């Protein structure tokens, strides 16, 4: 049962998530329209590429974290 | 072939390592090894089909990938070994490590570059080719993102749990190697890419040679592991969805099994044990 949708700008980016070589992702989040990999563990909470061995609560807070680490980078897709 | 606390390496020791490592990079050798990691760090999962991490084969398919490495290296210079980090010993930025002669240090607080060492992206010899952030150049920031590397006492007591693994098997168990790899529990080796940050902290965390010291101490700790606790073993042992059982083969040799990994002495020794 998956997490709300969200949308804002954090830190001047565009972040959105939304329920649905890489795993089967039942929700799917953006920083500024390009995906960002994302994964939920066991324990609900979440993970994304740029920041993946650090859990946070949530995909938007998973969101925020990849907006912090990128520093402004435009993101790569997956 | 020994493997060796970086914090003892000679300065030929050094060279060597650092040669070898920048000429797999040139070569275009050491870009595919970034790619088979971040590869399985996408694709592992707690729920389904999982390997790589946050399961039981999170240690050998770790040992056998640092063995790949390690004989990529020999093959440009067969008298170099993957050396080890104790970051519970070497914990701060000060270790020399960190030293321009062999890592290079943290990255400035503008960008996270990493502006010295042979690393760093002004030397040319290092362009970050596999990520996802789209930046090219290392990236560290020692300390950052969590104040402090696990202690001595942090890894004797996770050292002291009998189990191997436990069901589920994933990110949620208890047991030893989920405690090491620091899904539950005090933290230990999630928490070192945490402390390292730039890429150490991604999914494509082998674009920082620190990657292989950290992951070769991550594997002398399993093999301490085993020495206190000889009546423990690899689990589970047969029949497990979407699990390397320890005699099923990993992906992606597809010809190994943990079985053939749990003796590392078979492969090469530690400086001391
Ligand atoms: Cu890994
Ligand atoms: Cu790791």
């Amino acid at each position: 049962a998956a997490p709300e949708s969200f949308d804002e700008v954090y830190k001047g980016r565009r972040i959105q998530g939304r329920p649905a070589h890489e795993h089967g992702g039942g929700y799917e989040v953006f920083v500024d329209g390009v995906q960002l990999h994302v994964m939920r563990n066991a324990d609900g909470s979440w993970i994304s590429v740029v920041s993946h061995y650090d859990p946070v609560p949530t995909p938007r807070a998973a969101a925020r974290a990849a907006v912090d680490e990128l520093q402004g980078a435009p993101l790569l897709p997956f | 072939t020994v493997r060796k606390n970086q914090a003892t390496l000679t300065a030929d020791e050094k060279r060597r390592f650092v040669a070898a490592v920048l000429e797999l990079k040139r070569s275009g050798r050491y870009d595919e090894f970034v790619r088979t990691h971040n590869e399985f760090i996408m694709s592992d999962t707690d729920s389904g089909e999982r390997t790589g991490h946050r399961s039981p084969s999170f240690l050998p398919w770790h040992r056998r990938f640092l063995l790949d490495f390690e004989q990529a290296l020999q093959s440009v210079d067969s008298s170099v070994t993957l050396p080890y980090w104790d970051w519970s010993a070497d914990r701060t930025v000060r270790a020399s490590l960190w030293a321009p002669d062999f890592l290079g240090g943290t990255g400035r607080s503008t960008d996270g570059r990493v502006m010295d060492g042979p690393f760093a992206a002004s030397t040319g010899n290092w362009p970050i080719n596999v990520r996802v952030d789209s930046r090219t150049y290392l990236r560290r920031s020692l300390g950052g993102s969590v104040a402090e590397l696990p202690t001595r006492a942090e890894v004797e007591s996770v050292l002291a749990i009998s189990a191997y693994d436990l069901p589920p098997y994933n990110s949620a168990s208890e047991g030893f190697r989920n405690h090491l790899e620091g899904w539950r529990g005090v933290n230990l080796h999630n928490r070192v890419h945490v402390w390292v940050g730039g890429q150490m902290a991604t999914g494509v965390s082998p674009n920082d040679p620190v990657f292989w010291l950290h992951h070769a101490y991550v594997d002398k700790l399993w093999a301490e592991w085993q020495r206190r606790h000889p009546d423990s073993a690899y689990v589970p042992t047969g029949g497990t969805p979407d699990v390397v059982d320890l005699n099923e083969t990993m992906k992606p040799w597809n010809t190994v099994r943990p079985a053939d990994l749990l003796d590392h002495t078979a492969y090469y020794t530690f400086d001391a044990l």
